[PDB]
């Protein structure tokens, strides 16, 4: 539901997937 | 009927865009925008400009990350300007015949609040007169939201409920005021909690908490 | 080396057109192009005839329900369009660039296989002089791939194995022969086993798997 | 990994997620 409704989770899960060595961006929940 | 129909399709094909699109035409065609409609129009631009946030967010990562960085900062450009493009498309909407027509309480906040967001994220990657002027329409937007809101719908409301969420992320991460945030937001939640007595709502109460024991451990 | 970097800017932003671009610019410039290279353009050719195949699906699915069909059938062909385009471009660079400069066993047989994925996605939709003259391109591309494959890579290898895979995809789907489609796809699967004594290997043996009980069950 | 990297997965998500009544589509697993 947050990965599906918010883009914090969807970012989350982007880049969890696509390996990203790159340190954590910034957000909060938005709807 | 057709267009909204044509929207159903566009969205179970995730062609976004197009779906944006139909609904822009149904608007136009379009008196009082229905739920049904108002709800696609709203998915559809939250998807189409979803996606250049977030592809926005992973780059200015790499940029950062980097620090190429010129390449990445063409790259980050053509996507910036997608983004006002979307924006740009769905606010100009919001004055023409979407605000002015509301005819109810929770019309006026969806819109004004949607407004908001649309500015807010014109604010996120913007710079200059530019950045400052949608840090301002922003806020005022949310305001005029908030003030509907907050007094003629439940605090337990979608809507009031995402209005608030949303307004608080505003000046957690634009104005960077946390303090104005967390105050929003614990009200916003506390004031729903005096009233539990569902599932749209329930998530974003969720949010809240989660924004605030973020915002809280800096 | 720039257009390839820019390639995996657009690929961790999922902007999957814009890597198609890139990478055919990349190959233009290019001589013998590398597994890196060679991988990068075809997942970014695999996600973005990936997403039409998939809106492809879901809204024949919908036409299906259906018997509005003509809308649908209109929007059907505006995606079928996409699909000969997108087809279309990665075909002709295999004959000009890609395939006759193969230098080794694995290379041509990526690189035939890509060639019977593509005529076979032509298949999955085309209709006329267009699908047989797809069915066929698609079975001679297979099979030169399969003579090669099955004659200089190990069963265990995932292109000979993937090649298996596809190749008894397009029996099953394209053909219609189920027959030639099991053994092809048993066939590949027991010498696989023969010799396990990993991992893009083992998933596509449990796809063969899972395609033998599922077309042993119709 | 079998909705990350092959259309039938895919388009099973996809529709388990739309709410999509609609019967079964045919397909299989290709690479
Ligand atoms: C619960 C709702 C208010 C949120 C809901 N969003 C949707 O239906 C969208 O398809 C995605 N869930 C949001 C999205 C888009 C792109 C990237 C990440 C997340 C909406 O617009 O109403
Ligand atoms: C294991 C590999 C051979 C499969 C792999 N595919 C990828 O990396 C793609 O990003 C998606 N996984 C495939 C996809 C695209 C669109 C829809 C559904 C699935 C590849 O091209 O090598």
């Amino acid at each position: 539901r947050r990965e599906l409704h918010t883009l914090k989770g969807h970012v989350e899960a982007v880049v969890k997937l696509k390996g990203l060595d790159i340190e954590t961006i910034q957000q909060s929940y938005d709807i | 009927e057709e267009n909204v129909y044509m929207a159903k399709l566009a969205e179970q094909a995730e062609r976004y865009e197009e779906m944006v699109e139909f609904m822009e035409k149904v608007s136009n065609s379009l008196e009082e925008l229905t739920v049904e409609e108002r709800n696609l129009l709203s998915v559809a631009y939250k998807n189409v400009i979803g996606a250049r946030r977030a592809s926005w967010r992973i780059i200015s990562s790499i940029e950062q990350k980097e620090e190429h960085v010129n390449s990445i900062r063409e790259y980050r450009s053509k996507i910036e300007n997608e983004l006002s493009k979307i924006c740009d498309g769905i606010l100009k909407l919001l004055d023409a015949k979407l605000i002015p027509s509301a005819a109810s309480g929770d019309s006026k906040v969806f819109y004004l609040k949607m407004k908001g967001d649309y500015h807010r994220y014109l604010a996120e990657f913007k710079t200059g007169a530019e950045r400052k002027e949608a840090a301002e329409s922003t806020l005022t937007a949310y305001k005029a939201a908030q003030d509907i809101a907050t007094t003629e719908l439940a605090p337990t409301h979608p809507i009031r409920l995402g209005l608030a969420l949303n307004f608080s992320v505003f000046y957690y991460e634009i104005l960077n005021s946390p303090d104005r945030a967390c105050n929003l937001a614990k009200q916003a939640f506390d004031e729903a909690i005096a009233e539990l007595d569902y599932k749209d709502s329930t998530l974003i109460m969720q949010l809240l908490r989660d924004n605030l024991t973020l915002w809280t451990s800096d």
